[PDB]
RNA sequence: UUCAUAACUUAA
RNA sequence: UUAAGUUAU
């Protein structure tokens, strides 16, 4: 036994403390991500085919450097001789000596590794994208092992949470340089496989967390300088961790040298073009497909996504001052203006505006309500600005003092709260009690709620797993038109609204759509077409009843930006809004019976089925610039024949100037918005469905191709795993076969009805716990890299039993009720909301008799179906509210609001 | 605003904690 | 009765709004705290300390109101 | 006709804000690019005469406006006044560590370029 | 200072 | 269709 540790040891003179007993094989777990003619997907497996051996460095204190004996077949052992001799000249691959033991009568061949870390790359990257609390020992080993955190900062709670412990990205970041320099050692391997004509597959498990490489057992020689390696696996699984680690942050420094200063960039410095072209040559040089460094020339939207993944990495170098609107001096009538010729976008790149004109004559309205709008011309006047309280980016302050608005406390309702009181409410000791109140807060709420956006962090995303899902999140918008409507066929809900800064400060949306005709609006839309119009939004706090002492803040775009958003959506939103029984349910009443079809529909042909429901912390704030992109690119999928390449490719450029990276106009002061979604903009709420459609189908893809293929006991699943990793990794053009297949499957094991961001999914239970189909572990999971959010399991919930509905969906709840002669479903709120927005209101006007009675009848139909909950207490709740009406009746079809038959009506089935 | 003022104090009177009515003797 | 004390703070808070005490962020600033830990509170042993303390504020400037 | 009244807010709105725009330093700037193009983060950064700072707490005022005179943006700032929350006039003397909790913070404060 | 979308009720 | 109000995100 001995004399066989001594041949471990070599050539070189290092103690090897041994890991079996009697040099036998080692058992551990281990992420691998293969793809043979059996099993395909990025799973933990079982590897018992090594003897690991821990080196014992000075002093006898062990080290991370470890040998290990793979001991192949025969064959196998010859073929790996002829690649590594061809390699062993590269200083990217690990040490190898090849061996033969007498362990048997016979020679056994014998291949051994030298100084190899304790964990592969492929465990840093599995530890990540299937982040679990608790169950992350591999995690916390490779923190501490590579002095990223001390063994006691997991003491800490929610040490994980990037809400509750910002200090997380710190830690993780101290792993960017380890990455880097495993990106730079693979294009070192890369170009001897090329030079030598080596043809192979690189997979992380085979890279070490040192960067050298060590597997060759799939290698073809071929003829030298035609080597061609396939890198496709490789790069997509390690994009979500070069952003979260910060890999490229060494690009910043001088020479590449963390210890070196900052490059001090030229402050006139935009293009960046070059700087980015090398990065891509330094770190993906053997990526086959072809980078764009400004999505202007790209070839489709499918070319956007993933030449807009590579900009998200690139633009962590650039100074964070060479971003936004580019400006430019223009001549008009001998007065000279400062306007936005141009954008340059974080994930876009370079976008120059085309009917751009130096002099002019003069400004029609159309270019007057331009100009008002650009940034430019209010930025350029304002002073300096240098705000500590946030870490957002400054532009500049439009006015010589700061705004500090404030919330005010809602006023009372004495009348209906002493009528409670009298009829036995608000008692000690019952389960009805007043938790909705109007919070204050003082003048810190407006500056203190847009310091929320700095949970948005760039997030590099998966490019081949995010390719196939936008192909089966398009199959749930297949069902609706969508096309550029005219001026005359825009319908506006309502004109006495705000028409945003500087707009504002002359009239209401009234103003503007009344003063421009349908062909100065036609002409304003087609000029977006070729054009980028930077608009500012303004924060305003939202006055409103709540349970929490958060403040709520509302954007408001201007009306520049709506006008045009209006003619290139409407027509796709009003078709998803008039659509029943689809996954979107935006428009659905829930009166009328429509709650219980809503439910039904979601029930359809679930064969084990459970409900499950979850919610996105930061919603608004945390959502990636690539996801929100992608939402963008799936609605204007519907503009194939009104709208050229480059007509759609403005109009995105426009959305992602206006809505996701513009000037914030808080307190009087000009921001950068660093990304996320604004409230005020038109497309919110269904663009919030599109990026809860896609966290749940990449959930499902995560689950499937994280599960034992071999463990695996259904033909058809087994095969539809491996084909759907065949479609990610190694098919780069649309398989419309498979997008349909894997639609349909789940379409009926994961069927789910979803709204802007509340969700409910009646999924298959049996497929769950075998990990066929997501769960809540993986949607958690899902949040951790593709969203920076940790999502706990207290926040979500799930149904075993579906006579009774989902626990929890737009805070409403669900219960099985007779009427007539059949059980329906219900929707009830909480007691407690209803009894709050009876007891305070928000103006002393509304507390008017004439006005509280219609406004009570609306809160009576709400509380309602409280009548038919158990508890005797719930269900008073009507009938105070009831006989809160007589009142108003006494002291003022007119009797119709008593005998509640009349709010019965408003839940039968039939309308 | 009197009407705002005059049934504000009603309700401190209806509360009859102790700690109210001592500040606002004290106050008075 | 614990719904008394949330009930009264609600108002005792408006009043002060048309007094000009927003006018001062010392006073607002903790008088808006005072508030909202009422509202939040659970227990009656803490109810109280805030609702006295509260209250305090307005007879501390006696200009306000005629007692 | 609202078509003319918004047309002449509007216009007027443009024009009553050239005070510090096309003014010496802006036209520097534009030269030295080679297009004439450049960001427009980067205007008031080199071209604005004023500056404001708010300042949350005491801890971050020693370390961004400590003294008389501080640099920012590779330019030198003198202080000319200080204001709490409350928009009132602060004198520099008041600004200590013992007399921070009687000071309405947030502090602004106003500077212009050496 | 007070956004977006959807449903519903009330009154003309 | 216009106005107002409520709930919903
Ligand atoms: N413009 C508005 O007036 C507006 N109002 C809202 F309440 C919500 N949104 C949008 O929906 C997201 C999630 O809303 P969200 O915070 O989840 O709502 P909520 O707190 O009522 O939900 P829940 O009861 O399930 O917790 C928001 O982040 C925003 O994108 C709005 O645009
Ligand atoms: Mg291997
Ligand atoms: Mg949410
Ligand atoms: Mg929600
Ligand atoms: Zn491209
Ligand atoms: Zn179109």
């Amino acid at each position: 036994a001995q004399s066989f540790l001594n041949r471990v040891c070599g050539v070189s003179a290092a103690r090897l403390t041994p890991c079996g007993t009697g040099t036998s094989t080692d058992v551990v777990y281990r992420a691998f991500d293969i793809y043979n003619d059996k099993v395909a997907g990025f799973a933990k497996f079982l590897k018992t085919n090594c003897c690991r051996f821990q080196e014992k460095d000075e002093d006898d204190n062990l080290i991370d450097s470890y040998f290990v004996v793979k001991r192949h077949t025969f064959s196998n052992y010859q073929h790996e001789e002829t690649i590594y001799n061809l390699l062993k000249d590269c200083p990217a691959v690990a040490k190898h000596d090849f061996f033969k033991f007498r362990i048997d009568g016979d020679m056994v061949p014998h291949i051994s590794r030298q100084r190899l870390t304790k964990y592969t790359m492929a465990d840093l990257v599995y530890a990540l994208r299937h982040f679990d609390e608790g169950n992350c020992d591999t995690l916390k080993e490779i923190l501490v092992t590579y002095n990223c955190c001390d063994d006691d900062y997991f003491n800490k709670k929610d040490w994980y949470d990037f809400v509750e412990n910002p200090d997380i990205l710190r830690v993780y970041a101290n792993l960017g340089e380890r990455v880097r320099q495993a990106l730079l050692k693979t294009v070192q391997f890369c170009d001897a496989m090329r030079n030598a004509g080596i043809v192979g597959v690189l997979t992380l498990d085979n890279q070490d967390l040192n960067g050298n490489w060590y597997d060759f057992g799939d290698f073809i020689q071929t003829t030298p300088g035609s080597g061609v390696p396939v890198v496709d696996s490789y790069y997509s699984l390690l994009m979500p961790i070069l952003t979260l680690t910060r890999a490229l942050t060494a690009e910043s420094h001088v020479d590449t040298d963390l210890t070196k200063p900052y490059i001090k960039w030229d402050l006139l410095k935009y293009d960046f073009t070059e700087e980015r072209l090398k990065l891509f040559d330094r770190y993906f040089k053997y990526w086959d497909q072809t980078y764009h460094p400004n999505c202007v020339n790209c070839l489709d939207d499918r070319c956007i996504l993933h030449c807009a993944n590579f900009n998200v990495l690139f633009s962590t170098v650039f100074p964070p001052t060479s971003f936004g609107p580019l400006v430019r001096k223009i001549f008009v009538d001998g007065v000279p203006f400062v306007v936005s010729t141009g954008y340059h976008f974080r994930e876009l790149g370079v976008v120059h505006n085309q009917d751009v004109n130096l002099h002019s004559s003069r400004l029609s309205f159309k270019e007057l309500l331009v100009y008002a709008a650009d940034p430019a011309m209010h930025a350029a006047s304002g002073n300096l600005l240098l705000d500590k309280r946030t870490t957002c980016f400054s532009v500049a302050a439009l006015t010589n003092n700061v705004a500090f608005q404030t919330v005010k406390p809602g006023n009372f309702n004495k009348d209906f709260y002493d009528f409670a009181v009298s009829k036995g409410f608000f008692k000690e000791g019952s389960s009805v009690e007043l938790k909705h109140f109007f919070f204050a807060q003082d003048g810190n709420a407006a500056i203190s709620d847009y310091d929320y956006y700095r949970y948005n962090l760039p997030t590099m995303c998966d490019i081949r797993q995010l390719l196939f899902v936008v192909e089966v999140v398009d199959k749930y918008f297949d069902c609706y038109d969508g096309g550029c409507i005219n001026a005359n066929q825009v319908i506006v809900n309502n004109l006495d609204k705000s028409a945003g800064f500087p707009f504002n400060k002359w009239g209401k949306a009234r103003l503007y759509y009344d003063s421009m005709s349908y062909e100065d609006q036609d002409a304003l839309f087609a000029y977006t077409k070729r054009n980028v119009i930077p608009t500012i939004t303004q924060m305003n706090l939202k006055y409103a009843i709540s349970a929490k002492n958060r403040a709520r803040t509302v954007a408001g775009v201007s009306i520049c930006s709506t006008m045009t958003n209006r003619q290139f959506h409407q027509k796709l939103l009003k078709s998803i809004a008039a659509t029943r029984g689809a996954t979107v349910v935006i428009g659905t009443s829930k009166f009328y019976g429509g709650w219980h079809n809503m439910l039904k529909t979601v029930y359809s042909d679930v064969e084990n089925p459970h409900l499950m429901g979850w919610d996105y912390p930061k919603c608004d704030r945390a959502m990636p610039n690539m996801l929100r992109i992608m939402a963008s690119l799936v609605l204007a999928r519907k503009h194939t024949t009104c709208c050229s390449l480059s007509h759609r490719f403005y109009r995105l450029a426009n959305e992602c100037a206006q809505v996701l990276s513009e000037m914030v106009m808080c307190g009087g002061s000009l921001y950068v918005k660093p990304g996320g979604t604004s409230s005020g903009d038109a497309t919110t709420a269904y663009a919030n469905s599109v990026f809860n459609i896609c966290q749940a189908v990449t959930a499902n893809v995560n689950a499937l191709l994280s599960t034992d293929g071999n463990k695996i006991a259904d033909k058809y699943v087994r095969n539809l795993q491996h084909r759907l990793y065949e479609c990610l990794y190694r098919n780069r053009d649309v398989d419309t076969d498979f997008v349909n297949e894997f639609y349909a499957y789940l379409r009926k094991h994961f069927s789910m009805m979803i709204l802007s961001d509340d969700a409910v999914v009646c999924f298959n239970s049996t497929y769950a716990s075998q990990g066929l189909v997501a769960s809540i572990k993986n949607f958690k999971s899902v949040l951790y890299y593709q969203n920076n959010v940790f999502m706990s399991e207290a926040k979500c919930w799930t149904e075993t039993d579906l006579t009774k509905g989902p626990h929890e969906f737009c805070s409403q709840h669900t219960m099985l009720v007779k009427q007539g002669d059949d059980y329906v479903y219900l929707p009830y709120p909480d007691p407690s909301r209803i009894l709050g927005a009876g007891c305070f209101v928000d103006d002393i006007v509304k507390t008017d008799g004439t006005l509280m009675i219609e406004r009570f009848v609306s809160l009576a139909i709400d509380a309602y179906p409280l009548t038919k909950h158990p508890n005797q207490e719930y269900a008073d709740v009507f009938h105070l509210y009831l006989q809160y009406i007589r009142k108003l009746h006494d002291e003022l079809n007119t009797s119709r609001y008593w005998e509640p038959e009349f709010y019965e009506a408003m839940y039968t089935p039939h309308t | 605003t009197s009407a705002m003022q005059t049934m504000l104090f009603t309700m401190l009177r209806k509360l009859d904690n102790d700690a109210l009515n001592n500040i606002i003797n004290n106050a008075r | 009765k614990m719904s008394d004390v949330k009930c009264t703070s609600v108002v005792l808070l408006s009043v002060l709004q048309q007094l000009r005490v927003e006018s001062s962020s010392k006073l607002w600033a903790q008088c808006v705290q005072l508030h909202n830990d009422i509202l939040l509170a659970k227990d009656t042993t803490e109810a109280f300390e805030k609702m006295v303390s509260l209250l305090s504020v307005l007879l501390s400037m006696q200009g306000a109101v005629d007692i | 006709d609202k078509r003319a009244k918004v047309t002449s807010a509007m216009q007027t709105m443009l024009f009553t804000m050239l005070r510090k725009l096309d003014n010496d330093a802006l036209n520097n700037i534009i030269n030295n690019a080679r297009d004439g193009c450049v960001p427009l983060n980067i205007i008031p950064l080199t071209t604005a005469a004023k500056l404001m700072v708010v300042i949350p707490d005491y801890n971050t005022y020693k370390n961004t406006c400590d003294g008389t005179t501080f640099t920012y943006a590779s330019a030198l700032w003198e202080i000319q006044q200080v204001v709490d929350a409350d928009s009132k006039i602060v004198q520099l003397s008041e600004i200590s560590m013992d007399n921070s909790p009687n000071l309405a913070w947030p502090l602004i404060v106003t500077a212009l370029r050496a």
